[PDB]
């Protein structure tokens, strides 16, 4: 885990940019223009109250790290995430259609790129009269 | 395969007329048979539902194996239940286990009890087991576990304090009445179980009448805790019904929740993001248009970006409330001063 | 034609401190017939009631009937009930399909039982059916029926459980209680049918006494039940109770939503509206100032102006939300933004 | 005058420890003549308790007789109830006339009955009467009858349906009953009225046992009944208690309601400026710096500044809604949106 | 020093798998003897369960006043509890008391009644008293108090009205049935305390059917208060159960208020603050970067502070309300009117 | 009542200025600010909504006279003021001190002339104490 | 319903004036302006929003489409189309004055031409004591 | 108390500077940036509301002296500061960290100097492995 927390450092080392040893609200969003994307203060916000504990309004290193210790491959955020695909199931049987699945990814929410999602249906073996388990990706993307 | 699904909602997702129906007439035959059951007990009809009950039993056995292994094939539509393991999950849930026990034990009585006391003994009991197989996805016993537990402090407080005032109450009631004489000579009560019998069938306000108490102090007594604490078994009804009313009535309201939508959607495009940002030689990388140390920062960035998606995620299932408006109120208000301050700033 | 109305309202939409008399000392004479009804199955005065009965029924046949006709004729004031047929679908009407029941048969039991048992059979049975005259629109059994509908789910909850626990736990008494002898002599659990008239007199708190068990585990089983089923036999209450007095309270605090009149006139307004569009010499084609296909585009912008004034108005009749705040407020937000960037923008 | 308004505070504004003490005092001694009443009746202790209530009841009478002039003096604090005919006002009030009735009563049977039945008999029923004294403002009262007359179509509601459910249910019991024999050879079932009483009994789960149907018609119908019919007679439990909490939190929240002073004063303020318009000689002419007709138009915009002050204080007193949050959000809203475009138009 | 807040936890603050593994053993223990003393009233089983419950007696002496010692040295743990007189404090307490009884009663008689009636005698209320030693922390009775407390002008409206009805109803009842005699022979109403218990049991629906009416003026009074009075002694079970629900959900609830983390620091700084003023000398003064009245206006505003930081957290406790909505709307909105019209005006 | 009628018509006329036959929220502001008053368009609004009941947002003639129609001197209003006195009445006797009325009259709501006031106090028998019975003044000023 | 779709494709392409096969807020307000309407934003807005089923903010073709296909002459809309003229009903009774309702039709909500409501009474059986049976307009204007 | 009123009144010439007798929000705010503080007009709001029972939004000389009455050592604040403790206390057993209450003073709500809080620990007897008896502070600072 020091070699973990060493490039952790290093990671919170690109948002600190000084000895203050935290990130504000703006701290990040220059990081963020610096890649071209133009957030919304809100958006900014609303990121960043979900790593402090402290009530502050900015991340102190152990944050950061707790951030990067909790883990996606979770009870938790596996049923979450099947739960999401059930909204986009007709019929309730596990299984959802590809076309109707590209025209959601590439519509709704943010937006993708058509090559992302190209490679988001032949990760799954999308054969058998075009249906897809959607548990599937689950199990892919909760392997980590 | 769509006939597959078909049945399937036909028999375990019902909705409609047609499927109304079939199941109304299965409750009504299973009611049916249970009344001659009832009836076997009688002496004057002993003979008559008694040989009717060995018929009817051998129909409904070859009607209700034949459900069950129709339904075992058509849950094949659902993919938890696809292939061998999955029908096996399937036999494994509960209410399955009960129609197949039923079925079993029905075939067995009857191929070994043709030639037979124990038989309508067995009988009977499993005239009275069937009706669970009406409710078939359990949202009965589902919804009342759910209230039970939401409410469990309020109920354990109930049942401890209206424990402790029977106990007690009902010591002393013995003490007072111990040595009194009936009317017709008896004494009703001779000891503690007696006078906690009455305890329990007056707290509860059944009051059949078997005991009753003839001093002064035992009526004093008995008026006392008559008045003070029946209401203690008696408030689970108020807990209870104004639990399921307001689960119902939200879990109707959820319907109406349209916003979740895009909230799932941007919850599996930044999970399935986070997990591709782990292939280097991904297509994801081409969004931001060399790369020492980006790499990092993009994935910290998502991670997050993840992260405050799932909690919008889940909180747009949920009513709005107060503290939403406020907040919101609040944040709106604030960015709007220091707009208006920086356009102020501009000008000079 | 103002009379006509004016007496329908007396009759059918009562209000005031007449037509409350009126309508009070007909349900007060009918309530004394009806305990002339009572005491003519008494033998003392049997007699005395039962000649009674004889004058009163035609008072009331004549009396009765008059108010039928009156009513019937006077219902010509709603345009549903204009003309014959209307007057028929008057007729229809359940409450009046009673009330002619009610004065027929009585003319029908005078003309023939003059000259007389079943006779007075009926009679009783008529006095008792003239009950349902009082409430006129119903309004009672509509409260009742909406309530049962909206709390279905709940309700039959309940029942299905109650049932249940009911059936187990008198089978398994009946089996402590069979060969139990009474102090009388007599066996109190000969079948299972007598379980369970035990077990409905007692887990709905009523308790008669006709029936007690007397071994130990019996006590033991009807304590539990006792304790743990009565509730599901009492939630209904509560239940009901709400729903009524959340009906009432918010059907009464709809008088006072002003805002439906505007949206009432809108709907009506672009309604009428897209109809005329269907005639292209209207004069709704002046109020834009040739028109190769600027026809359709009207046509369609009118059909969603419609749409859009249909859902307005839908729930301008219905009480504000959290919802609608936030909905109110992100809108008129995000306006304001756009407002004071392009202000922002004009400045440069 | 500062001891007099002192005293009816301490008797009829009570609060403290010292007036509780006072009250409970008086409740005591009241219930406990009240057991000696009780006591009079049983034989053993007729004689006892009969001497006794002779001299008990002097004492009170000169005691509670002391009080009620006492207070009818005192009550010369309130401005309502000075002067004599203010006096007469109080004897007039319910309370006071229940007072004078209890006391003048036992003056008079103690000085007649001295030299002595019917005394007794009286006596008796004078001291249930007179726990009326204890609740002095009648908040118990008040708080009843406002919770009825709020809730009073659902209790009409109840009482209907459940009175017919009676009458109906109790006639079939009657023809299935009523040539049935009992165990011990009489006939409970004679008559209807019979039956009526078998049902209120029952529907309003007391259960006496003293008749109970043997046929399997009547323990069908009873049955089905006491299952469906018995809510009708609880639901008023779950209203009115709710109804009580209701009030009583809301009659305590409006104690931190803190708009409405300034809405009172401004309400009296523009009412007396309404009124001294009306002397043009009067002083709140100056307000305004000759005047043909600035009289009328000053008469106008006063008069419906009172009328929208009345209406602003009278929803001071009451608890904000969301309606008022939207309300008020559209005005302010709007007025922003004006305002910007104002500063808009004054740049160009 | 870990340890003995460790075990402190466990016995007095429990938690998890194993302490409620433990507090279940207790119960189920403490049950066990509490029905051989049941039995022991039991002329079959007088000598069984009387001689085990001389040895269990010893048993459990035992090992509660072990725990009740260890209790009472981790209770140091807590800096109320810490040295000699904190441990007093400990011991004052009402369950520690409760426990230390029933040890110390255990052993006296024990060491006594070795060589013993009142012996048992006393026993079997031990133990029966030993039933309360399961709440550690009442927080049952906790909540009760709380409840009746918030709701005890509702529950005396209750009490004060069924009484009445009780003792009007039965003094008219017993007008009416005291000559009366029964089928055997015998009078139920002799005296007016068998008419109230009579109401007693008829009006709280136990019906045990030891008294009842035989007369018409008896029936026709018991029926309509029956119908009428029952509802006051059923109210309080909704009233009760309401509450309890309320109280939970809210105080859970409670967990999730983030608000107050910064409003209790505030407070805390602000009150040193206020202290450190009064010493000259402090460093509190380096803040403000000579000094004739500085020192007065300084201490004047932060005493303001301290009363404004004081209600904050106060109120940043409870959950919010449209009040607050209103409040925060209209602040913000008369804020930024003025900061436009700054803005208006500084162009100008 | 046609004198009456002749007198509201006269008083419409000014407020009309027009032969529109309606008022509109800055007609009536105009009229206010000819007299040296400057209120707030909130304030005419809510003054102009206690007249009308078409929800249009302006005054029909039907509507002015109807406001004319409906009496101070009604069983409502009397109590309605009755009310607003016991706000400041300590000890709910029927009774308020004079200075504690004056205190309340010149600074709270709308603030009065001093000379009003002045005039207020000695329509009613303030002297006993410089006590003054309430209703006394409910009574006058609604004896129109 | 191919000479439907054709007649639907025409009159999609007024407003698409783009191979974008969209419309926008704007882009159905150029085409209003064109006519000499002049709507607000927040109008357009909530007319757009009751013809998609995106939550995108543009019509698609199928959408439009479906707001086409969907009939004037329902069951539903006939009974709220019904109930709007209960609120301008006095008695209740399915009548109501001539008068009433040209002053209702030419004042309140959408002004409208004294014309057009002068075509809109002839409509109806206007005599019989100046009453109409309004369920007979609501015949009329849902028969298509 | 003669003195005191003579130190009350001297302090209320500070604030009110003119023959006013009343201080408002800027006559308020004026004198704090004297001082270099720099306040918001919220602030100053909530600030003055907790001093009048008036309603008018100033302070009369009775409620100033009001507020200096009334004491700090009090049953009730005494309980609330000690309640304001119990939010940063792991465990509840009437102990706080040393660095934790540090971290605490320094960053949250009004951030106090270093010196300050290195004043404010030595107070109490710190040692002991580090813990501190919280109700100790509490009756020292409710000492006067
Ligand atoms: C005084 O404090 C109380 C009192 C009661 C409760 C409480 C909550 S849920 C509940 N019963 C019940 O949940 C149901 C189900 C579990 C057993 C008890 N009853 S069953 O007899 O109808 C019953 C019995 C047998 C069968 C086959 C079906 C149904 N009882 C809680 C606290
Ligand atoms: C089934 O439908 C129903 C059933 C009941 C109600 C209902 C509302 S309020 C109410 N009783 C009551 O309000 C009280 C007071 C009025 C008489 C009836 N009870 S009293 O007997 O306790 C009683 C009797 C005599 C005395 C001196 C004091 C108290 N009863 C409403 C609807
Ligand atoms: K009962
Ligand atoms: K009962
Ligand atoms: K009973
Ligand atoms: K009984």
């Amino acid at each position: 885990t020091e070699e973990q927390i060493a490039e952790f450092k290093e990671a919170f080392s690109l948002f600190d940019k000084d000895g203050d040893g935290t990130i504000t609200t703006k701290e990040l969003g220059t990081v963020m223009r610096s890649l071209g994307q133009n957030p919304t203060e809100a958006e900014l916000q609303d990121m960043i109250n979900e790593v402090d504990a402290d009530g502050n309004g900015t991340i102190d290193f152990p944050e950061f790290l707790t951030m990067m210790a909790r883990k996606m491959k979770d009870t938790d955020s596996e049923e979450e995430i099947r739960e999401a695909f059930r909204v986009f199931d007709k019929d309730g049987n596990g299984y959802i259609s590809a076309a109707e699945l590209r025209h959601v990814m590439t519509n709704l929410g943010e937006k993708l790129t058509d090559e992302e999602v190209d490679e988001m249906i032949r990760e799954a073996d999308i054969d058998g009269d075009g249906q897809v388990n959607y548990e599937e990706f689950v199990q892919m993307m909760t392997a980590k | 395969t769509h006939v597959q699904g078909r049945v399937y909602n036909f028999l375990e997702r019902p909705t409609g007329w047609k499927c109304f129906v079939y199941h109304f007439a299965v409750f009504l035959i299973v009611l049916v048979c249970l009344i001659f059951s009832v009836l076997s007990t009688i002496e004057q009809y002993a003979a008559l539902a008694t040989g009717t009950l060995f018929w009817m039993e051998i129909v409904l056995v070859v009607f209700f194996g034949t459900e069950y292994v129709v339904r075992l094939w058509s849950a094949g539509c659902r993919s938890k239940y696809v292939g061998l393991w999955g029908r096996l999950r399937f036999a494994r849930k509960p209410i399955s286990i009960i129609d197949l026990i039923v079925v079993v034990a029905s075939m067995v009585v009857l191929c070994v009890g043709s030639k037979a006391t124990s038989a309508i003994r067995g009988i009977r009991f499993l005239q009275i087991l069937r009706m669970l197989h009406v409710d078939r996805q359990g949202g009965t016993w589902r919804l009342l576990g759910s209230v039970v537990f939401i409410h469990r402090q309020e109920l354990i407080t109930t049942l401890y304090i209206g424990f402790l005032g029977l106990i007690f109450s009902s010591y002393f009631v013995y003490l007072a009445e111990k040595d009194a004489v009936n009317e017709s000579g008896r004494v009703e009560f001779g000891s503690y179980a007696d006078a906690l019998w009455w305890g329990v069938v007056t707290v509860t306000t059944i009051g059949y009448g078997d005991k009753v108490p003839q001093t002064w102090v035992g009526k004093t007594i008995a008026s006392c805790f008559s008045v003070f604490a029946i209401s203690f078994f008696a408030l689970p009804a108020g807990i209870l019904g104004s639990g399921f009313a307001l689960k119902v009535q939200q879990k109707q309201r959820q319907k109406h929740f349209n916003r979740q939508i895009p909230a799932a959607a941007s919850l599996i495009q930044t999970a399935w993001r986070c997990y591709a940002a782990e292939n280097p030689d991904s297509s994801t990388w081409k969004i931001y248009i060399l790369r020492e140390h980006h790499r990092a920062t993009i994935k910290v960035i998502r991670r997050m970006q993840y992260f405050v998606a799932k909690k919008k995620f889940q909180q747009a299932r949920k009513p709005y409330d107060v503290r939403d408006v406020i907040e919101q109120y609040s944040q709106g208000h604030l960015n709007l001063m220091v707009r208006i301050k920086e356009l102020q700033r501009r000008l000079d």
